[PDB]
């Protein structure tokens, strides 16, 4: 059955889970760099210890992500009324599938990327039709989606087009946004602008 | 590649 969350509860929980995840994701990147460095450089026991560690960390990540997605699909996005919340939960679905794809293998990688792209596209359709271009949930969607493109889908072309579009729609609407509303969004815009100038 | 901040 269903569950609805106030914006502030949503943010609390989302932050908490992202804390956990990001710890585990960065650890995974580091273990892999050590793994590749040793794997190129020989070594018996040490490579075994490192591979076993990387495996254990992948296990934890997949377990957490899969649980997150099962509550999203089972309880949250069915219950979503507002358009901001629909976009929110569909973007979360994209995020956790993308983190699945970040380390996933072969067909598991392929399934994860497909599910992520479905979810981001769903978020996008709602964000277009219900959320201002300066809305932070929309700017976050744009940023994470373009990153999805560039890193996972490896379409720099499409990532950059998405990022520029979102940036400029915002910049356009900006002269017409309040004070307490605009300081709530500058930082996502600058992140999209930074990613973009990076990608050239 | 910098995704949305916590």
């Amino acid at each position: 059955m269903d569950v609805e969350l106030t914006v502030e509860e949503r943010n609390l929980l989302s932050v908490a889970y992202k804390n956990v995840i990001g710890a585990r994701r960065a650890s995974w990147r580091i273990i892999s760099s050590i793994e590749q460095k040793e794997e190129n450089k020989g070594g018996e026991d040490k490579l075994k210890m490192i591979r076993e560690y990387r495996q254990m960390v992948e296990t934890e990540l997949k377990l957490i992500c899969c649980d997150i997605l099962d509550v999203l699909d089972k309880h949250l996005i069915p219950a979503a009324n507002t358009g901001e919340s629909k976009v929110f939960y569909y973007k979360m679905k994209g995020d956790y599938h993308r983190y699945l794809a970040e380390f996933a293998t072969g067909n598991d990688r392929k399934e994860a990327a497909e599910n992520s792209l479905v979810a981001y596209k769903a978020a996008s359709d709602i964000a277009m039709t219900e959320l201002p271009p300066t809305h932070p949930i929309r700017l976050g969607l744009a940023l994470n989606f373009s990153v999805f493109y560039y890193e996972i889908l490896n379409s720099p072309d499409r990532a950059c087009r998405l990022a520029k579009a979102a940036f400029d729609d915002a910049i356009a609407e900006l002269d017409t946004l309040s004070e307490e509303s605009y300081k709530d969004s500058t930082l996502i815009m600058q992140l999209l602008r930074d990613n973009l100038t990076l990608w050239t | 590649a910098n995704t949305e901040p916590i």
